[PDB]
């Protein structure tokens, strides 16, 4: 089962850099 | 002959702007195409771990 766990991690940890990009761009959009 | 004679005796013009409000713009655009993939990725990860219940219950 460990190998399907690393596969679930390959999806679920590719969310973190996504949420970071989103939480970055969502702070560009507050000022002009 | 006299008395009053001392003085003298369309289709479509197609406007467009009418009675609406003013308009404005800005250039900080378009993260949004990423979430359409976030959403459909994480949706798969749900089903993937429903399977990980079943594939451990079947043991």
């Amino acid at each position: 089962a460990l190998l399907a766990e690393l596969e679930a991690l390959s999806r679920q940890l590719a969310a973190l850099t996504q949420q970071v990009s989103e939480l970055r761009e969502q702070q560009q959009q507050q000022n002009k | 002959a006299a008395a009053a004679m001392t003085a003298t005796r369309m289709p479509s013009s197609g406007s467009s702007p009418s009675v609406p409000s003013s308009i404005i713009a800005e250039e900080k655009l378009l993260a949004l195409l990423a979430e359409l993939e976030a959403l459909s990725r994480q949706l798969a990860a749900l089903t993937q771990q429903v399977s990980e219940l079943r594939e451990q219950q079947q043991q």
